[PDB]
């Protein structure tokens, strides 16, 4: 329906960078969000010759450059434009009971220094025995620590197959460090097995975390790896 | 901004019936919406909502013009149901669409058998799992160098056995102490 590109990206303060939205829906309308912890208009654009402010537009430009597509633009990225960002479209914001249908969101993180950018370190945790003995079940633990921005996926692989029945992954991740504008971040996430399953020696437990961090074309000075979008797999055996 | 929604969150049991409300300030708004938001995720649209009240399954939306509010009710309430759930309303002439702040619903399993138990595990140094609790004890934030989980409800399908479960760790630190801040059911589970 509605594509927005990039969905993830960390900026150095003071750098550009523009948001790309496409609808294949043939709308008229088409419009941009952020949303902090709801949804402000920033600009929209009511058909495909014109544009026009909406409540937030300082520090942001935007060209419908033809009836499919609305970029935004950010001219010099400061910290408070830290946000989600949602295109929307709409077949015509003039008519009775115009539907919008949003993009996918991109979450954007402003940074003074991308030396504050950090892949996560990925753990698994095995069961507890005695879990184990007392409930027959197994629940083991995938942690993602120490990780900046908070731009993870985290998924679980059995046996070389993605699970989700007995996993939960917290809502969010958590800020080691609350105070801190420049936190590193935590993420958590469980899978529970029947006893018998974790006892099988041949099961393999993989934890894997998706995270989206500088592009190939950002630069690095820093003595340690350069932080790039990865992923990040830690695993289990079973055991009897 | 002038769509006013309850301020949730909302806690209703699984199976149960819930209920939203939104008042808005313009009586000459044309079109109202109940958009629902997934945590991480983008806006989707839930129902147009009518004076005519409107019924798409376990979901009934309803307008009330003279009052100026519109209501969501859905029955038999999923686990799949949370979410937050936005009032949109088109005011149609000089102004554009609002959506509110929303409000966020979580649809809470009842656990038959809690077994309130906290684990220790081992890294493949050291997690603490609390677990199989009911779903009415409450996981609390107090030390800043012990990381603890919000509650995290995991559906075992093949089984059909449900249970809720927080993370605890720290660099510093014993399991037994872990979630002290939280009233623990005496008798919880703490292995030799």
């Amino acid at each position: 329906g509605v594509t927005q590109t990039p969905k993830f990206q960390v900026l150095k303060t003071g750098q550009s960078m523009t948001l790309q939205c496409a609808q294949d829906m043939n709308h008229n309308s088409m419009y941009w969000y952020r949303q902090d912890p709801g949804l402000r208009l920033i600009y929209y654009s009511a058909s495909e010759g014109t544009t026009d402010k909406g409540e937030v537009p300082n520090g942001y430009n935007v060209s419908r450059l033809n009836k499919r597509e609305f970029s935004l633009r950010l001219e010099s990225a400061a910290p408070s434009q830290t946000s989600v960002y949602f295109c929307a479209s709409s077949e015509g914001l003039w008519q009775v009971g115009d539907e919008q249908y949003f993009g996918p969101g991109t979450r954007l993180t402003v940074t003074e220094d991308l030396k504050n950018v950090f892949p996560p370190e990925v753990a698994v945790f095995e069961p507890s025995e005695a879990e184990i003995s007392h409930t027959q079940k197994a629940t083991l633990v995938c942690l993602a620590t120490g990780f900046y921005p908070d731009h993870v996926e985290l998924s679980w692989w059995v046996n070389g197959k993605e699970v989700h029945s007995g996993v939960c992954t917290d809502p969010q991740p958590l800020k080691e460090q609350p105070a801190l504008n420049d936190s590193r971040y935590a993420l958590s996430s469980r899978l529970r097995v029947s006893a018998t399953f974790w006892q099988n020696p041949r099961n393999h437990f993989r934890c894997q975390v998706q995270f989206y961090g500088l592009s190939e074309n950002d630069e690095w000075t820093q003595d340690r790896a350069k932080p790039v979008t990865q992923i990040v797999s830690a695993e289990a055996w079973g055991r009897a | 901004k002038e769509v006013e929604q309850d301020p949730g969150p909302f806690n209703v049991p699984e199976g149960a019936t819930v209920a939203f409300n939104c008042t808005y300030s313009n009586s000459a708004s044309q079109s109202f919406f109940w958009y629902r938001q997934d945590c991480r995720k983008e806006p989707k649209l839930l129902m147009s909502v009518y004076s005519s009240g409107n019924e798409d399954g376990r979901f009934t939306a309803q307008l009330n013009r003279a009052s100026q509010y519109i209501s969501l009710l859905i029955r038999d309430s999923k686990l799949s149901d949370s979410a937050t759930y936005l009032c949109v309303v088109q005011p149609g002439g000089y102004q554009k669409v609002t959506f509110g702040t929303g409000t966020k619903l979580q649809v809470i399993p009842n656990i038959q058998n809690p077994d309130p138990a906290v684990y220790q595990l081992r890294d493949s140094k050291s997690v603490c799992l609390f677990t199989d609790f009911d779903s009415q004890t409450n996981v609390s934030q107090k030390d800043s160098d012990v990381y603890i989980t919000d509650k995290c409800v995991l559906d075992m399908r093949s089984m059909d056995f449900k249970s809720n479960s927080a993370v605890a760790w720290s660099n510093k630190f014993a399991c037994a102490n872990a979630f002290n801040n939280s009233i623990i059911p005496e008798d919880t589970f703490f292995p030799s």
